[PDB]
RNA sequence: GGUAGAACACGUGGGAUAGGGGAUGACCUUGUCGACCGAAACACGGUCCCCUGCUCCUUCGAGCUGGCAAGGCGCUCACAGGUUCUAC
C-alpha cells in the first residue's frame, strides 16, 4: 500500500494578521521527508517548506513547519493579502510519492458592495446571429452573491451561466460575470433587459436595465 | 536563472499517445532529480513519475504504470515524459520540477514548470469569436468605467487574455471560461478604468488560442449616444 | 626403518550471556535497521566511539566498532593424523 497523507482542514477564510495552521497526516511513519508547497490558482507551485521544519530559501519567516510523529503542521503566524493559495504536503519518503488533498486559504474581509455594470450584445455578436448580454459585478466581498434575469420584466431560468474570479492579493475582492444568450430572433423580440443583483453588501436588489436598439 | 519550459501538449482523442518535453536552463538535470505531477482541472497535485540523476532509475504513479515512460538526455538537457493509451483520467495540467540539491534543500521541488496542457478528447478545435463590450454611455457620469471583451464559443482551453499587448494589468479580470451546452467554452476579460479618458486613451484586448492559432486584436470604443 | 620434539597446513568435536562500576575478533560478506555526505532517496563511492578493549616497537603514539542479525574466516580447548625440519 502506498503512502497517503490525509490534509486538514480542505478550507479557512482567516483575517489578516490571523495565525493558521494547517495539518498534514500521513499513513505511515515518513520520517521528516515532507514538504509544503504553495500554488496560487492556475499558476506553478512554490517551495515553502522543505524537511518539515526548514523554510526554502527567500520565503519569508511567516511560513514555519513543525512535525509530531507522523502529524506535520504549515503555520503562518500573521496571514498577510498575499498569501491566498492552495497549500499542498508532499512526502518524499519512499515511491510513489504522495500530494495532499490540498488546503485553498482565503483571506477573510470586510464587507464590500459590489460594483454592477450591464453590458448589451455587440453588433459583431449581432451578426454572428446570437446574443450575449453581460452582467458585472466588480470588487466585493463575500464571494456569495445572486444575479437575476428579467427580460420584459420576467425571470430567466437554465439560460445563463456565471463565473467568479479568484481573490484579488492586493485587496482580497471577487469579481462576478454572469451571460445570458439567447438566438438574434429571441433578443429581438423582447424590448428591455434587466440584471438583478442581491448581495450581502446591499441593502437592496441593485437594478442595471437597458432598451435594446437604443445606443 | 534556474527555469523550465514545458511543451509537446495539446487535444489528444481518447486513446492516443503524446511525448512531453521539459527543457531545463540554468542547470543540468544530469546531476538532478527530475519530477512529473499532473493536476485535473479543479483537483489538487497528483504525483505522476520521477527519474534519478546518476543512475536513470524511474518511478511511476500506480495509475500510470505501464502506461507512462519518463526519460531525459544529458546532451540535449532535457526531460520527456512519453504518455501512451490516454483516457479522460489523464486530462491534466502537467509539470516538470527539479529536486533541489540535498545540501541546499532536502528532497522538496525547489523548482517548477510553468506546465502544458493535455486533453484527452474526440472532440474538434474550433478558434474563438471575440466581441468588444463597450463601456455604456449611461453609466451615470461615475468616477471609473468599465470596460472587456468576450471570449465566446471555443474548444479546447486555454485562451490568453491581455490588453494593450501586455501593458494594462491593473484593474483587469479575466474570468475562468464556462464549459456551455455546445461543447464549447466562452469567457469574459473586463477592466475598470477612469471614464475621463476614454476619448483619449484607445483600449485594446488581445485574445490568443493556439489550439486554433486565431489572434484577435479587438479595439473597445464607446458607442455614439 | 626406530624414538622424541618443533614449524607449518589440515580434519573432527566443543567454547564465546554482560561497555563507562567496561561489550566485542572493535575481521570479511550479505540481509537488515538508521541518520548524514559526494550536485547523489535506488544503484555507485563514502561518514557517523570521547572512554574502553585488542594489536603493533606508528608506542606523548598509530590502527581496528552507527546498531542488529546470519554465514564464513579467525581466536581458544581436546583428540589424533599429514608434510617438512631438527636431535638421539
Amino acid at each position: 500500500s502506498d503512502i497517503q497523507m490525509t490534509q486538514s482542514p480542505s478550507s479557512l477564510s482567516a483575517s489578516v494578521g490571523d495565525r493558521v495552521t494547517i495539518t498534514c497526516r500521513a499513513s505511515q511513519s515518513v520520517s521528516s521527508a515532507v514538504a509544503w508547497y504553495q500554488q496560487k490558482p492556475g499558476k506553478a507551485p512554490k517551495l515553502l517548506i522543505y524537511s518539515a521544519s526548514s523554510l526554502y530559501s527567500g520565503v519569508p519567516s511567516r511560513f514555519s513547519g513543525s512535525r509530531s510523529g507522523t502529524d506535520f503542521t504549515l503555520t503562518i503566524s500573521s496571514l498577510q493579502p498575499e498569501d491566498f493559495a492552495t497549500y499542498y504536503c508532499q512526502q518524499s519518503y519512499s515511491f510513489p510519492s504522495t500530494f495532499g488533498q490540498g488546503t485553498k486559504v482565503e483571506i477573510k474581509r470586510t464587507v464590500a458592495a459590489p460594483s454592477v455594470f450591464i453590458f448589451p450584445p455587440s453588433d459583431e455578436q449581432l451578426k454572428s446571429g446570437t446574443a450575449s448580454v453581460v452582467c458585472l459585478l466588480n470588487n466585493f466581498y463575500p464571494r456569495e452573491a445572486k444575479v437575476q434575469w428579467k427580460v420584459d420584466n420576467a425571470l430567466q431560468s437554465g439560460n445563463s451561466q456565471e463565473s467568479v474570479t479568484e481573490q484579488d492579493s492586493a485587496d482580497s475582492t471577487y469579481s462576478l460575470s454572469s451571460t445570458l444568450t439567447l438566438s438574434k430572433a429571441d433578443y429581438e423580440k423582447h424590448k428591455v433587459y434587466a440584471c438583478e443583483v442581491t448581495h450581502q453588501g446591499l441593502s437592496s436588489p441593485v437594478t442595471k436595465s437597458f432598451n435594446r436598439g437604443e445606443c | 536563472e534556474v527555469q523550465l519550459v514545458e511543451s509537446g501538449g495539446g487535444l489528444v482523442q481518447p486513446g492516443g499517445s503524446l511525448r512531453l518535453s521539459c527543457a531545463a536552463s540554468g542547470f543540468y538535470i544530469s546531476y538532478s532529480s527530475i519530477h512529473w505531477v499532473r493536476q485535473a482541472p479543479g483537483k489538487g497535485l497528483e504525483w505522476v513519475a520521477s527519474i534519478s540523476p546518476y543512475s536513470g532509475s524511474t518511478y511511476y504513479a500506480d495509475s500510470v504504470k505501464g502506461r507512462f515512460t519518463i526519460s531525459a538526455d544529458t546532451s540535449k538537457n532535457t526531460a520527456y515524459l512519453q504518455m501512451n493509451s490516454l483516457r479522460a483520467e489523464d486530462t491534466a495540467v502537467y509539470y516538470c520540477a527539479r529536486q533541489g540539491y540535498r545540501r541546499r534543500s532536502g528532497r522538496g521541488f525547489d523548482y517548477w514548470g510553468q506546465g502544458t496542457l493535455v486533453t484527452v478528447s474526440s472532440a474538434s478545435t474550433k478558434g474563438p469569436s471575440v466581441f468588444p463590450l463597450a463601456p455604456s454611455s449611461k453609466s451615470t457620469s461615475g468616477g471609473t468605467a468599465a470596460l472587456g471583451c468576450l471570449v465566446k464559443d471555443y474548444f479546447p482551453e486555454p485562451v490568453t487574455v491581455s490588453w494593450n499587448s501586455g501593458a494594462l494589468t491593473s484593474g483587469v479580470h479575466t474570468f475562468p471560461a464556462v464549459l456551455q451546452s455546445s461543447g464549447l467554452y466562452s469567457l469574459s476579460s473586463v477592466v475598470t478604468v477612469p471614464s475621463s479618458s476614454l476619448g483619449t486613451q484607445t483600449y485594446i484586448c488581445n485574445v490568443n488560442h493556439k489550439p486554433s492559432n486565431t489572434k484577435v486584436d479587438k479595439k473597445v470604443e464607446p458607442k455614439s449616444c
